[PDB]
RNA sequence: GAUCAAAAAGACAUACAUAAAGACCAGGC
């Protein structure tokens, strides 16, 4: 009961620390088209606060050549904030440095 | 679920007069018809028809607006011919004109088939 | 922005003495605009006898 | 300061160009819906026994 | 078309189109997304020209003869779902057509329509309010009666209805046991939505735009060859904007539906200029930059300017005007302000804010304003004392 | 089959004067409240319009020569009051005659059988003495249509 | 009563108020509500 | 999902021309020559059966309701 | 105050005549006396514009100054600016 | 200030198509022939559609909505037909309407396609027009699936609804080569010539005609299927005539009412 | 109807309306009605508060009503200009070149709502009569109303020297005694700006005049663009082979 | 037995891995779904990096 | 504020004169 | 001995009051 919590309201943390806990995480999968879809498994999620009105984290960097898409962003109050992954981009999984 | 019914434009109900005949007070000699349920296809033919006419000073249609179907057409005649009478004899040449195209459409098939 | 210009100046009217007044009787201006005239049917003109 | 209120009603626009300045294309389903009370006199008393 | 699947899924809000078709014009590694076969839009043929002037600002004029023939023609498929339950002690739900003597709670909705067990087979037409599943609640009350002799209501009523001013047919109906072993039931209606004049279209470069309205095809534009214009756009949209690959498209995919072959698209060759093209449309026998003659459709003459014609690829958008369409007078009000409800769905009041209060105080309308935060919304009465100035 | 007027108070029960004249006692449980209709109309012995809040004479029956106020009316029953009465707190009950003033087409499916929409298929939604409402299986859409026009499939 | 469709064996039952829901030779718990007898007319518009 | 009778624009008949159409293209036409023997003049029918695309052969793979 | 004395523009103001087109149309909407001849008008607004431009609306406008003070001016006495 | 004489010659005839010369006509006139052409050349074409039992992948009124599509055979019949509104019985009769049947199953394990051939109407006259070239395709059925429907067909034009347009596209064209300059080429060597065009590969237009005003008004009119080319003429004009006759009397009967 | 769409910045974002019922789904508003709203049609929504008394109803009427609120008191300039095609069109129907023949006046002058009912008589009478588009345009102006404007193009050279009046470009707009002698309508003309033809017809003209003067210049200039279109095309993005060489050698410079 | 753990589609450990389309049709799934969401209460989550 | 700033009386000696139908 | 009544159009008997709040999430202009 407590991960089929946190994956199903969003709310991810304990249920009674979800003041602190971050929220917005596993939203329901988007089903409009078959590219609503492939864009929303494949997308990056910046933790900062949407409410900030502050550009420096907002601008497209250039150290996002390829591996970020840089037109593929939302907007309202979440310009910039979340961005879609590059086709090419693989995410590493990781390893040990054994 | 506001569309209006598709046969709501070629089909008339109670109490709508197909022709609506209404004197023009800014002008002599003018008169101002309206034609409900009808479109470009019949104002354009008459139109056309009473410019060739030397005894008609102005004719022209309008669609008030696309959504409903009526036109309206302003005649003005020279004086002592009526513009009644002017959109009646535009009707008729266009009949006598349809019918000699009917049959000289006709003529040219039966030649046209072995021929 | 907008929201903090209207609260501040919003029950300023010109009052029947034509002297504009906000919501206390307190005089904002004697006249309004200085001029005494609506803004709506006002014109650019060049005065001619300057420069 | 605002709230809520009856006899409203939100639609998309689309353009008319065949209207005047001051009007307004208005749907029949929101134009049935919308209601303006109306006092009955001598005048009008014919018209509203219909509606 | 979303997933091939779909007409096994269950899901709230499910839209579909008739008649997908993978562009004319089409990027190279489209191949790899999938997008031939999900394709989410149709090609159609688009004049850009200043007609009627019911396609200014972004709206778009269409051709009511093709709507008619399955153009961007959908279906919109709504997931109900209601859950039996057994909570109180005596208190069960259960699923059953309600009569109006024994059950409580009642509307004036026709149950004629619900089956012996309370849920409607698919097949049956249904409108906003008309009753999918009967569901009734036997009221415990009756044990809390005491000497009431036999209370004529023992049931309450918590049936659920078409959300209103949703009509459709029901489509698929089913019923299962949940986790916890209760009957459970989820209801398929669907609608079939015909594109309108308040609908919304988009290219692929941005252009978004309403329908302004729909021309039949005698009255639309034709070609020396009889072919007209599915879609015509302002020529205005383009200079502020500054699409060209909208321009180009409509000029490569001219090419592509004359060679038999789907043009390539991939962004950066320098192996396909607009020169390379128009060298290729003008052996087909059309001018190169593709402009071409147009006859007005009303009055049968030659439009005097060359107007621009070629297929390009529009998407119908989730946005349609059946759903942003609104309405209040006199309903549902809130229970603690007194005031009209919130949102479309419970037909609640549109909302008089800050702003607009502060605009009428700049019109100078005193009994426009006092009228519209009094009288429309809630108004009320109170005894005030006169020596105190509390509620008496 | 019974109304009544509430004319006593008491910690389980209430004394309530039936349309008959005769005073009962009910738990307050055995009894519901009933929607009092204060537009009602009735006729008095003189056929005048008698309408709640009037002030009437009896001139027959039981309370002959009193005078009330119409407080509620039933069928052919007034419960009245009049404060000089101290019986039942000034409420009685009198026969409207003995004053003196002082649907099944509705769920139906139809086939429209003339005019412009003949032949498409629906189901009444509501019925009225003149023109149906019949909802359109075809399309999303409710019309009315004349009931001279619809005819009834099985 | 109520005849129902299973979702895995596709073998209509017959099965009523109060019962467990399973599809006799399969034993799958997702039942379908079969189709309407009553007339529908479609416009072919 | 599968194809239309009446093209869009004008309104002639692609309706009988995809199973036709499939044919030449396992004999080696391109759809130029393809599009050419099915007699399809304009562009606005060359577009209804050269961008078409066929879910109905996908939709069949799903077993039906009832055996 | 005085009839005399009193200052204030002798033109009536775009507030006044709205809400002096608004209360007349609402007495005439309800069986009130009509000053003017009404020819072909079931319209109280087209009525009571009508009797404005005659100088027929009888009411006297009320005027604050900001100092507590008022003035009493009838619509004959007010000069139309429309 | 009276009608002019046109003529009209025909220069390929065929089962799909009729190239006509129509010459001495106005503008208008020439038009509002083309443009009758669509709109109100009447056809036969289903439109009441009642399914008794449908398994197939696609819904109801998907089905519904090809089977109006599809053309009919109105050669001859359509002029026998009365429009469903003016036909007095109740519901359908032989005289306003023709019924088609469908009963299609699928037993075997390949899949089927259901086709206009299918349609089975009451009456030998109209049909299916491919039934007159493989045949329209309605729906695909596996194995299992069972499609069965019952279809009454009727009398209607091209403004109702577009499946009752009795042609393909109307091609028009006049004054092919510019003389009239009613279109204004920014540079006249760029464009393509018309079929019609009287000129030489050297010159690009014809010089500027003052006087003249547009004849020669060429028309292609490609057939569905439906109606013979040679018979979406003639029903046309007959057509447009009709309704010029329906405005004499009826405008007589006013002149002479208010009169 | 009072009629709003949020967010309301100014005053001529709340303006009352006068309906009429149309078909299908949407409200439907004038395009010049399009500048105060600040509302393009890609998806927008509009509110509608329909007031309830005569009483309040005569407030709107005769302080809401939007030919009312043509001038706004902010910048003192008109709010509603002609607006898209129709300010493209007006330039295009009033260069020099324009003629229209008999026919084709017959259709404009149908759409003139103030039009007095007398043809005017042809710029050219002879060898066939041919209106002009200053000529029709000068109709649609109401009253006597006069300005005098400058063209866009209009080369800063030309009021120096000889021909100041004759103007070689016909950029210099004159309007005297509500006729239009010269110039081409632009912008600067028909827009919104101050001392705009537009904004001299509700100062000297009045505000019902100059609503009747939009919606003539909306309607008969609209269904005159039906004649000459408009366009943007390929060959319109596209130069010379010429300048592709001046635009590279003054960038490798 | 400590507890249950939601199971990412068409990874390693979901019933369809190394599924053929044939295979993805009998189980009334899309083969052309791209997979990588888990099921919980029915609705379909995205973990959103 | 406009439209509430002044405070309409009747004129009682004005109402009795004119030709009043209703 | 005299006398010997049938249940009066039901109007959600009306507010359709299912419209938990509360929250996060997604999108629109
Ligand atoms: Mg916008
Ligand atoms: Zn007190
Ligand atoms: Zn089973
Ligand atoms: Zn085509």
């Amino acid at each position: 009961d407590g991960l089929k919590y946190s994956l199903a309201t969003g709310n991810w943390g304990d249920q009674k620390k979800a003041h602190q806990a971050r929220a917005g995480v596993s939203q329901v999968l988007n089903r409009l088209t078959f590219a609503s879809t492939l864009s929303h498994l494949r997308r990056l999620n910046s933790p900062i606060g949407r409410d900030g009105k502050l550009a420096k984290p907002r601008q497209l960097h250039n150290t996002l050549w390829g591996m970020v898409c840089p037109a593929e962003t939302p907007e309202g109050h979440a310009v910039g904030l979340v961005k879609n992954l590059a086709l090419m981009a693989y995410i590493s999984v990781g390893s040990q440095p054994s | 679920m506001n569309a209006p019914p598709a046969f709501e434009s070629f089909l008339l109900f109670e109490g709508e007069k197909k022709i609506t005949i209404n004197k023009d007070t800014k002008v002599p000699n003018a008169c101002l018809f309206t034609i409900n349920k009808e479109d470009h296809t019949l104002g354009n033919i008459i139109k056309s028809q009473l410019l060739k006419d030397p005894q008609v000073l102005f004719a022209g249609y309008k669609v008030p607006h696309p959504l409903e179907h009526k036109i309206i057409i302003r005649v003005q005649t020279t004086p002592d011919y009526s513009p009644q009478e002017a959109f009646t004899n535009a009707i008729t040449d266009l009949i006598s004109e349809l019918s000699l195209l009917e049959e000289r459409f006709r003529v040219a098939i039966k030649d046209k088939q072995e021929g | 922005i907008q929201r903090r210009l209207i609260k501040s100046m919003e029950s300023v009217m010109v009052k029947y003495d034509a002297t504009v007044r906000n919501s206390i009787n307190q005089v904002v201006q004697l006249r309004y605009g200085e001029d005494g005239l609506a803004g709506e049917s006002v014109e650019f003109q060049n005065l001619a006898t300057l420069k | 300061m605002g709230k809520r209120v009856d006899f409203s009603a939100r639609t998309v626009i689309t353009p008319d160009p065949n209207l005047s300045i001051d009007q307004v294309g208005v749907p029949r389903s929101i134009a049935a819906n919308m209601t303006f009370a109306e006092i009955v006199t001598p005048f009008n008393i014919d018209r509203l026994q219909e509606l | 078309v979303y997933i091939t699947n779909f007409h096994v899924r269950m899901d709230t809000l499910a839209h579909v189109l008739y008649y997908p078709q993978k562009p004319l014009v089409t990027t190279r590694s489209m191949e790899y997304l999938r997008f031939r076969e999900l394709p989410a839009g149709i090609n159609s043929i688009v004049a850009i020209a200043s007609y009627t002037g019911y396609n200014q600002e972004d709206s778009v004029i269409m051709n009511r003869s093709a709507v008619d023939r399955g153009f961007f023609r959908s279906v919109f498929y709504r997931s109900y779902k209601e859950q039996e339950s057994k909570k109180g002690f005596d208190q069960e739900e259960v699923f059953e057509k309600p009569t109006r003597e024994t059950c409580q709670g009642m509307r004036h909705a026709i149950y004629d329509k619900l089956d012996d067990d309370g849920l409607i087979a698919p097949g049956v037409r249904v409108s906003g309010d008309d009753v999918i599943i009967g569901k009734t609640v036997t009221l415990p009350e009756n044990e809390d009666e005491l000497e009431g002799t036999n209370r004529r209501y023992t049931k309450r009523d918590c049936s659920t209805f078409l959300r209103t001013s949703e009509t459709g047919i029901v489509d698929q109906v089913m019923v299962t046991l949940n986790q916890e072993g209760y009957k459970f039931c989820k209801i398929r209606v669907r609608s079939v939505r015909i594109p309108q004049i308040g609908d919304k279209f988009a290219s692929r470069h941005g252009q978004k735009g309403t329908c302004g309205i729909q021309y039949r095809q005698e009255d639309m534009p034709f070609t020396c060859e009889g072919i007209t214009p599915d879609i015509i756009i302002n020529p205005h949209a383009i200079p502020s904007r500054m699409t060209i690959g909208h321009l180009i498209e409509c000029l490569q995919g001219k090419v592509s539906a004359n060679k038999g072959e789907i043009g390539d698209a991939t962004p950066f060759n320098d192996a396909v200029n607009v020169q390379k093209i128009s060298n290729l449309l003008s052996d087909y026998g059309y001018h190169l930059r593709g402009n071409e003659v147009l006859y007005n459709g009303f009055t049968g003459r030659k439009i005097t300017s060359q107007i621009f014609i070629g297929p390009t690829y529009y998407q119908r958008l989730k946005h349609m005007v059946d759903d942003k369409i609104h309405s209040r007078a006199r309903g549902p009000i809130q229970i603690l302000n007194r005031q009209p409800m919130e949102g479309r769905s419970r037909d609640g009041g549109l909302r008089f804010g800050e702003m607009e209060r502060d605009c009428q105080i700049a019109h100078g309308a005193a009994q426009f304003l006092r009228e519209r935060l009094f009288e429309a919304s809630d108004p009320y009465q109170v005894h005030v004392c006169n020596l105190c100035g509390i509620m008496a | 089959q019974t109304v009544g007027v509430i004319v006593r108070l008491e910690r389980e029960t209430f004394q309530v004067l039936n349309m008959y004249g005769k005073v009962v006692t009910v738990r307050h449980q055995a009894v519901t409240r009933k929607k009092d209709n204060r537009f009602a109309v009735a006729l008095d012995s003189e056929q005048n319009n008698i309408h709640v809040k009037d002030i009437v004479k009896v001139i027959d029956g039981p309370h002959s020569g009193r005078e009330g106020e119409i407080r509620h009316l039933f069928r052919s029953f007034a419960f009245l009051h009049c404060k000089k009465l101290v019986e039942n707190g000034g409420m009685f009950v009198c026969k409207t005659r003995h004053l003196v003033l002082a649907n099944e087409l509705i769920g139906q499916t139809v086939r429209i059988s003339q005019g412009p929409y003949k032949g498409y298929i629906g189901v009444v939604k509501d019925a009225t003495e003149s023109t149906a409402r019949v909802e359109l299986h075809s399309t999303c859409q409710t019309i009315s249509v004349d009931r001279q026009r619809l005819t009834t499939v099985g | 009563p109520m005849i129902y469709i299973c979702g895995e064996c596709h073998t209509e039952n017959e099965i009523k108020s109060r019962d467990p829901i399973r599809c006799r030779e399969c034993g799958y718990r997702i039942m379908y509500k079969k189709r309407t007898k009553r007339l529908v007319v479609f416009d072919a518009r | 999902m599968i194809i239309p009778v009446r093209c869009f624009t004008c309104g002639k008949i692609v309706g009988n021309k995809w199973e036709a159409y499939l044919g030449l293209l396992q004999a080696e036409y391109t759809e130029g020559d393809a599009l050419d023997a099915l007699g399809l003049k304009r562009y606005c029918c060359r577009r209804m059966l050269l961008a078409h695309v066929d879910l109905i052969e996908k939709l069949l793979n799903y077993a039906p309701l009832e055996k | 105050q005085a009839n005399q004395k009193r200052i204030t523009t002798p033109y009536m103001t775009k507030y006044e005549r709205a809400r002096v087109l608004g209360t007349r149309a609402l007495q005439i909407a309800m069986c009130a006396p009509v000053m003017v001849e009404l020819e072909g008008e079931t319209d109280p607004l087209l009525i009571a514009m009508k009797e404005l431009k005659a100088r027929k609306i009888p009411i006297i406008i009320r005027r604050y100054l900001p100092d507590g003070s008022y003035e009493d001016w009838g619509v004959d006495e007010l000069i139309i600016t429309d | 200030p009276y009608a002019n004489q046109p003529t009209v010659r025909i220069t390929e005839l065929t089962d799909e198509n009729v190239k006509f010369i129509i010459e001495n006509t106005d503008l208008a006139v020439a038009n509002s022939i083309r443009r009758v052409f669509i709109a109100e050349v009447p056809i036969i074409a289903i439109d009441w559609v009642q399914i008794d039992a449908n398994s197939s992948v696609l819904h109801d009124e998907f089905i519904a909505h090809r089977l109006g599509l599809i053309p009919l055979t109105s050669d001859d019949i359509v002029d026998k037909l009365q429009y469903s509104r003016d036909c007095t019985c109740e519901e359908f009769c032989p005289e306003c309407s023709v019924e088609f049947t469908l009963d299609v199953r699928c037993n075997e394990d390949q899949t089927r396609h259901v086709t206009s051939r299918d349609l089975i109407s009451n009456s030998p006259r109209v049909i299916p027009v491919t039934s007159r070239q493989d045949d329209i395709l309605i729906v695909k059925l596996r194995k299992g699936q069972e499609l069965r429907l019952r279809a009454y067909a009727k009398k209607g034009f091209g403004k109702e609804h577009a499946k009752w347009n009795p042609t393909a596209g109307v091609a028009f064209e006049y004054d092919p080569d510019n003389a009239l300059r009613h279109t204004v080429y920014p540079k006249p060597e760029e464009w393509p010539k018309s079929e019609y065009s009287e000129l030489d590969e050297d010159e690009s237009q014809a010089p500027y005609d003052p006087n003249g005003k547009p004849e020669r008004f060429y028309y292609n009119v490609e057939s569905c299927g439906s109606l013979r080319p040679e018979t979406i003429v003639l029903s046309a004009l007959s057509g447009l005539k009709k309704k010029l006759s329906d405005l004499q009397t009826q405008l007589s009967h006013e002149i002479q009412s208010d009169v | 109807v009072i009629f709003n769409r949020q967010p309301t910045l100014h005053k001529m974002s709340m303006m009352g309306h006068r309906v009429r019922i149309l078909p299908w789904s949407t409200f439907r508003l004038n395009l010049s009605v399009t500048t105060p709203y600040n509302a393009d049609f890609d998806g927008d929504e509009m509110n509608l508060h329909l007031p309830q008394s005569l009483e309040t109803r005569a407030e709107i009427q005769e302080l809401a009503m939007v030919p009312r609120m043509i001038v706004t008191p902010q910048s003192n300039r008109p709010v509603m200009g002609i607006v898209q095609d129709t300010l493209t069109a007006v330039r295009k129907f009033t260069k020099r070149d324009v003629f229209l023949e008999r026919g084709e006046v017959m259709n404009l002058l149908m759409f003139l709502s103030t039009w007095d009912g007398k043809v005017p008589q042809p710029a050219i009478l002879k060898p066939r009569p041919l209106w002009t588009g200053k000529q029709i345009f000068s109709l649609i102006i109401p009253g006597h109303i006069n300005c005098i404007r400058t063209h866009s193009t209009h080369p800063d050279d030309e009021d120096s020297g000889p021909y100041k009046h004759i103007s070689p470009g016909d950029t210099k707009v004159v309007v005297e005694n509500g006729e239009l002698i010269m110039g081409i309508l632009c912008k600067k003309s028909l827009g919104t700006s101050a001392g705009s033809l537009v904004h001299i017809s509700y100062l000297e003209m009045g505000h019902d005049i100059t609503r009747l003067f939009y919606s003539n210049i909306q309607t008969v200039i609209n269904n005159w663009l039906l004649i000459e279109g408009h366009t943007i095309g390929i060959g319109d993005s596209i130069a010379d082979s010429k300048t592709y060489q001046d635009i590279q050698n003054t960038i490798k410079k | 037995f400590i507890g249950k753990i939601p199971i990412m589609l068409r990874s390693t450990y979901c019933l369809l891995n190394g599924l053929t389309d044939r295979d993805l049709c009998e189980l009334n799934e899309c083969p052309l779904d791209p997979g990588g969401y888990f099921i919980i209460n029915g609705s379909e989550k995205v973990l959103i990096a | 504020a406009g439209t509430g700033c002044f405070d309409l009386l009747l004129d009682a000696e004005k109402c009795k004169y004119g030709m009043e139908i209703p």
